[PDB]
């Protein structure tokens, strides 16, 4: 009953190495990715739902920001105001394209930003004085296994991380006990908490990158839609509440390689715990569209646990796999890749 | 001088190296002190030789090989046994914790910690060394120690050393039998390590023995010792050409040039026919005609593989004993007569054969008959592809539910180190089926 | 140097240790007095695990004695083995928590953790290194179950990478002995789900059978039902303290026996119980044993495996004996019964061998396994659970210590979705 689609993208070469001469690696016949280098004798094929080629502007397939929206964000919106919830992973690894397809620039807006300017731009043409709208905002972050608000400002001491709980509600579902919850009437309140949340958020350098993400960070969108209707009296008899998680993971981080110690590995072994959670569990909602009686591993994972009743049931999951085309970056796209087909085997 | 060093890794390696090491002191003449009487009895003579034993100038002679476990069980009891006057104190113990059945704690977590140490124990070694072969690694697949720590010193030996012989000697995981519930994951991921690192890769299984032990020794309750005591046999026959003199001397660089074509296809088997009691003893001629026929039957492997469902690329075949060439030219030829035992068209000549006139040596207390003349066959086939695939089987299942992964991951590993270590042995199976392809022109 | 800190909470666990340390000390050779007077120099040897050295050559164990009220604790002090522990260690206080779950992880426990946790702190930075706990108590009171469940949330927290043992005592199905049995295992079931590694879940009614049919007792007491479960705990660990031919530590065994996280509880059992008359009519071999180790009658957790099927199963033998024997008897069993063993599991069975024996035989034997008829355990408590719970029966003595109704519901789901868990791999196809 519930649908997960997987989109993989591919980035252009960089400015600094289209002059460094990196060899490309990534190459597509329309439909389905294959991976090759010269050394190797074997050749491996990915076939997704949808691949957004953003390598070279002269395609007869190119995908440009308003491409990967309306091909994949679009069809969430569309089924936000039925009344039904919504989420949209973002998988890559440092250097992929994951802030640039979810966020995007000062002019090439990614998906947040063509998402809630299409909301808050859709809605006013619907929006009578009969029907109307309210919409909230929270945003926090899993560091191993402990929730975190980004909205709250620390002070002039020690640690200003302060964990929150999940809890279980009977009706509704679970829910994080102390999150900041605000109220939003355009994009620009949007980009301003995010703004103030992105700094607070984990970072640590790697090797990888002077800055790479040590935390899963949900952006939660909470619609409420009141509606009048006659039932011979006054009028309220209608409220209907859908969610829109939106989502930016961290890497797998091999911690082999990168002989890390201390939190960093700590810090790893975490993230790679709940990405082998999310994977189970993307791929428990697969066998369910056939069809098959299957129990979800939910409650392994903070965060399968947070968006239990976004995932499931009547619910839209969206996935955005990134993926570096050059040979320097192959052990990570060919991760990022295994780990995107398994979430769909359809 | 004509120089190997000895590696035993975890508990299999370390008791099978208990076992090889109480042969090699038997076969010259040291005692478990390190002496040798025969300082007093004939002066001048060299019995206890410069390839297994490093000299002193009290007359002992303490052995070059490295023990290492990350547990101090299995390596307490060589300091408080028989031979804990011979070996170096320095014993590498990594006591802490072990791998308990993961690679991943055997190769970064806990593998880490103690591998320089055991290298400044190699270096030290070698440096002693005037001039050395090769290495030869006693570990098991399916232990968390034996792969993953394994794996890493392969790799780290591949910058180090370089140019030199990385022979293993393998306990290869059983179809049926099976004392653990990862030694798939456990393989699979030493294979993706140990296959552009390793030179060559003897393989044994536990089940292949125990039926030896059951039909040709008539022992229906065998324990590891006396599974051990074969594989010591095993490894003195291929050691011999360097400690004792022969005729046909087969040194451990040539090995890797006979049995591997490819350097993929590394994974020959092993077989010791004359396993016979003291009451068959008797009763029996104990030719080279029987004797190599019976390395060839597959009731007398040391593997479980049928070999009649392929083909053989290469066999060496290392006699010990009174042995005589045109007796093994005659049994090749018989050998080579028969259809069953089937050969690749781009091996005519498939036989590499090395003889020595020192015959082995009976340990007090064991299950071996005293014998005239002895032979071990190190053979490499496509039937070792049809054992591969039951490993891979079983990987697919449980990976396909990802069963005892989060163990891995909780030890930095990722999920696609299993995807990657997976796709490299569906390579390795598409070889073994292009090398028994016949050929055209 | 592999080291075991041993809490014991409750009347339950303080009985069970009392009775388990009489059992180890017998294993080493110690007295009364904690002075070694043995035979063997094995027993010395890793005797780090269980025991710290004193000045006279004396060895005090690293017990952890928990309870609420003292009545308990001067029982184990005025008693055969009661001098072989630490008065600083004995750690209690005043104020029980009247069979109530709440007293226990709330009120009266919260104003004595910090307290235990000095002793914890203090017995475990004096070891080497440690490959965990390991903690017995009891899921049908306030303490064991209360403040021995809070114990466990913050040992995860300072030492999350070691294990953390449970030897529980659960709820029986046909008698109970206390009327809030239901709501004091769920809630512990709640945070015995999310923090440990290995529990394991004994029963009353499978131990009264054991010494009624397999031992022939007419007058079974406590001690003798504690002398069955001091037999499993010596055995998961004889691996760590004595040698083998084939070793098994407690991680060893995690890893095989726990194939996703949650589902960690296990079923144990002993071999051989002969009854004194049936000793000269039996055989002491590697089959008889195995035949005893896999009947239902034998194992300690009330629930019959035909009613499920084995997911992974150990075995740690103890004498000398052929692995041939093992590897054989453990394929047979998968082979004529594969419908009570999973298909994606090629291999179900664990084995572990150590040389030296339980000083009164030549062979022993150890069982643990994980099934999906421990669900019957579960299934039932929640069929209680929301039948006093529909009434709101007993609740007031729980609100009025701090607590709400929501944190019930939260452990009546967990315990579902366990369940569920387990139905997954219970029907083949
Ligand atoms: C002739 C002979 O073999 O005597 C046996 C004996 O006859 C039987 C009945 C013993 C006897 O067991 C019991 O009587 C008993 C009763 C209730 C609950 C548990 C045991 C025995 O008492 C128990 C005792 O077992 C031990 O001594 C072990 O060391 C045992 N520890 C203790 O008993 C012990 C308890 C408190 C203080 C010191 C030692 C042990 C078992 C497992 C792991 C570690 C230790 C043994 C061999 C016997 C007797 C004495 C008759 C058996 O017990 C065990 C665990 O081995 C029951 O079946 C076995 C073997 C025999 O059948
Ligand atoms: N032939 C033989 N096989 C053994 C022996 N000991 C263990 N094995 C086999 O080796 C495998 C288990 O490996 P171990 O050697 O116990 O593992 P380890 O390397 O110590 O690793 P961890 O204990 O997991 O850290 C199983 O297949 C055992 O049957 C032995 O003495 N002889
Ligand atoms: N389709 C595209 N067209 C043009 N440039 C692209 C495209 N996709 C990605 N890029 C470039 O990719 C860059 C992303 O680099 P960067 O800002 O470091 O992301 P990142 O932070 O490293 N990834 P992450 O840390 O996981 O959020 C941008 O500067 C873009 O110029
Ligand atoms: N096996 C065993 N069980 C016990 C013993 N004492 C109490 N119990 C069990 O423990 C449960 C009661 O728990 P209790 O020990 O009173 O909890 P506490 O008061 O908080 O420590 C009952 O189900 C009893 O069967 C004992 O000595 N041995
Ligand atoms: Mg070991």
């Amino acid at each position: 009953n519930s649908q997960v689609t997987v989109a993989v993208r591919v980035r252009p070469f960089s400015k600094r190495e289209k002059t460094e001469k990196a060899s490309q690696v990534v190459f597509t016949n329309g439909e389905e990715i294959t991976v090759e280098h010269p050394d190797m004798k074997q050749v491996y094929s990915f076939i997704y739902d949808v691949s957004f080629w953003s390598f070279d502007e002269c395609h007869p397939g190119y995908a440009s920001q308003t491409t990967v929206y309306e091909t994949l964000a679009a069809p969430l919106l569309d089924r936000a105001f039925e009344g039904y919830n919504t989420c949209l992973f973002a998988y890559g690894q440092t250097g992929s394209g994951k802030s640039y397809t979810m966020m995007g620039l000062n002019e090439e807006p990614g998906i947040i930003p063509r998402f809630c300017e299409d909301l808050f731009a859709q809605i006013a043409k619907k929006q009578t004085s009969e029907v109307s709208y309210h919409l909230e905002m929270s945003f926090f972050e899993v560091y191993n296994e402990k929730i975190h608000d980004l909205l709250v400002c620390k002070g002039e001491n020690g640690q200003r991380k302060q964990p929150l709980r999940a809890r279980e509600h009977p009706v509704s579902g679970p829910y994080v006990e102390g999150l900041s919850m605000n109220v939003v009437s355009s994009y620009s309140d949007i980009q301003s908490w995010l703004e103030l949340g992105n700094k607070q958020r984990a970072t640590a350098a790697t090797g990888m990158n002077d800055k790479s993400s040590r935390s899963h960070s949900v952006f939660t969108l909470v619609m409420t839609q009141t509606k009048t209707e006659v039932v011979e009296g006054e009028e309220h008899d209608h409220r209907i509440t859908s969610r829109i998680n939106l989502v930016d993971l961290a890497g797998s981080e091999r911690c082999s390689t990168a002989h890390s110690s201390g939190q960093r590995l700590k810090e790893g072994v975490s993230i790679n715990k709940s990405l082998l959670t999310l994977g189970k569990v993307i791929s428990a909602l697969s066998e369910q569209a056939n069809g098959k009686r299957v129990f979800i591993p939910y409650r392994e994972s903070t965060l399968t646990w947070l968006l239990k009743e976004s995932l499931g049931g009547n619910s839209k999951t969206a996935m955005i796999a990134t993926v570096s085309p050059a040979a320097s970056n192959i052990e990570e796209t060919l991760s990022t890749l295994r780990y995107a087909t398994q979430a769909r085997l359809i | 001088m004509r120089e190997c060093i000895s590696i035993h890794v975890g508990q299999a390696g370390v008791q099978i190296g208990n076992a090889c090491w109480e042969l090699y002191c038997l076969e010259h003449g040291i005692q478990p002190d390190g002496q040798m009487p025969s300082d007093k009895t004939i002066g001048g003579g060299d019995d206890s030789f410069n390839t297994f034993f490093s000299e002193t100038g009290a007359g002992k002679h303490v052995p070059r090989a490295v023990f290492v476990d990350l547990e101090p069980t299995v390596i307490d009891e060589v300091r408080t046994g028989t031979y804990r006057q011979l070996f170096h104190p320095e014993q590498l113990i990594t006591g802490k914790e072990d791998a308990a059945n993961n690679y991943a704690r055997g190769h970064y977590t806990i593998g880490k910690e103690i591998i320089d140490l055991v290298l400044d124990r190699i270096r030290k070694l070698a440096d002693q060394c005037t001039g050395l072969q090769g290495f030869l690694v006693f570990h098991s697949f399916g232990g968390g120690t034996g792969s993953g720590f394994t794996s890493l010193l392969m790799e780290r030996l591949s910058v180090d050393y370089g140019k030199k012989s990385k022979l293993e000697f393998s306990i290869y995981p059983a179809p049926q039998v099976s004392t653990a519930v990862v030694e798939p994951y456990n393989s699979i991921l030493t294979t993706h390590t140990t296959l552009e690192h390793s030179d060559c890769a003897f393989m044994v299984d536990n089940e292949a023995i125990y039926d030896i032990c059951r039909r040709n020794l008539d022992i229906e309750r065998p324990t590891y010792t006396n599974l051990n005591r074969l594989i010591s046999q095993i490894v003195s026959s291929i050691t011999a050409s360097l400690r004792f003199d022969g005729a046909l001397n087969v040194d451990l660089t040539e090995f890797q040039t006979n049995l591997v074509p490819y350097p993929r296809i590394h994974f020959p088997l092993a077989t010791y026919a004359p396993v016979i009691s003291a009451e068959k003893a008797y009763h029996e001629q104990l030719s080279v005609a029987e004797i190599t026929n019976a390395c060839f039957e597959p009731a007398n492997q040391m593997v479980k593989c049928d070999p009649r469902h392929g083909k053989y690329m290469a066999c060496c075949l290392l006699y010990r004993g009174d042995v005589v060439p045109k007796d093994v030219n005659a049994a090749i030829a018989t050998i080579k007569t028969k259809r069953s035992i089937q050969f690749v068209d781009w091996c005519p000549t498939g036989f590499k054969v090395g003889i020595n006139y020192q015959p082995p040596t009976v340990v007090p207390g064991g299950d071996l008959a005293k014998v005239q003349r002895a032979v071990c066959m190190l053979s490499n086939t496509t039937a070792i592809a049809e054992a591969w695939a039951r490993l891979d089987h079983k990987f697919d299942l449980m990976y396909a539910k990802r069963a005892f992964v989060h163990w891995y991951v909780g030890e930095g590993m990722e999920e696609g180190e299993f995807s990657e270590a997976r796709e490299d042995m569906a390579a390795l199976e598409k070889d073994y089926e292009e090398v028994g392809v016949d050929s055209v022109e | 140097m592999r080291e075991i800190v041993h809490i014991q909470a409750g009347q339950c666990g303080n009985q069970i240790g009392a009775k388990f340390w009489e059992v180890i000390s017998d294993e080493h050779g110690i007295d009364p007095t904690g002075s070694y007077h043995g035979d063997s120099d094995l027993q010395l040897e890793r005797i780090n695990v269980y025991y710290n050295e004193a000045t006279g050559n004396k060895y005090v164990p690293r017990a952890i004695l928990v309870d609420l009220e003292p009545g308990t604790m001067d029982s184990v002090r005025s008693g055969p083995f009661g001098q072989i522990f630490r008065p600083d260690n004995f750690v209690f206080g005043q104020s029980g928590a009247g069979n109530n779950w709440a007293k226990g992880h709330y009120t009266e426990g919260a104003e004595l953790v910090d307290s235990v946790l000095d002793v914890v702190r203090k017995e475990s930075e004096s070891c080497d290194c440690l490959q965990g706990f390991q903690l017995t108590h009891s899921l049908g009171g306030g303490t064991g179950s209360g403040m021995g469940t809070l114990l466990i949330s913050k040992i995860r927290e300072e030492y999350p990478d070691r294990i953390m043992n449970t030897f529980s005592v659960m709820p029986s199905p046909k008698v109970s002995d206390t009327v809030v049995e239901p709501y004091n295992a769920t809630l512990s079931v709640h945070q015995l789900v999310e923090n440990t590694d290995e529990t394991y879940c004994i029963d009353n009614e499978a131990l009264y059978d054991i010494c009624f049919r397999t031992l022939k007792l007419t007058t079974p007491t406590y001690g003798d039902l504690n002398h069955l479960v001091s037999a499993t705990m010596s055995g998961v660990t004889t691996c760590l303290r004595f040698p083998g031919q084939l070793n098994a530590d407690l991680r060893k065994l995690a890893v095989n026996m726990v194939p996703f996280p949650r589902l960690h509880f296990f079923m144990p059992g002993f071999a051989p119980l002969t009854s004194r008359g049936s000793q000269q009519y039996r055989a002491l071999t590697v089959p008889e044993l195995t035949q005893q180790m896999f009947d239902s009658k034998n194992m300690m957790a009330a629930c019959d495996p035909r009613h499920g099927r084995y997911l992974t199963v150990a075995a740690i033998f103890r004498g000398r004996m052929s692995m041939k024997e093992v590897d054989e008897q453990m394929l047979n069993v998968q082979n004529k019964n594969s419908s009570y063993f999973v298909e994606w599991i090629p291999n179900n069975v664990k084995t572990a061998v150590c040389d030296i024996p339980p000083r009164g035989l030549k062979m022993s034997a150890t069982f643990i396994g994980n099934s999906t008829a421990i669900q019957e355990l579960f299934k039932r408590i929640s069929e209680q659970f929301t039948a006093m719970f529909r009434r709101k029966a007993f609740l007031h003595w729980y609100t009025g210590e701090g607590m709400d109704e929501m944190e019930f519901t939260e452990a009546e789901s967990n315990m579902n979705d366990l369940v569920s868990e387990y139905q997954q791999y219970q029907d083949a196809t």
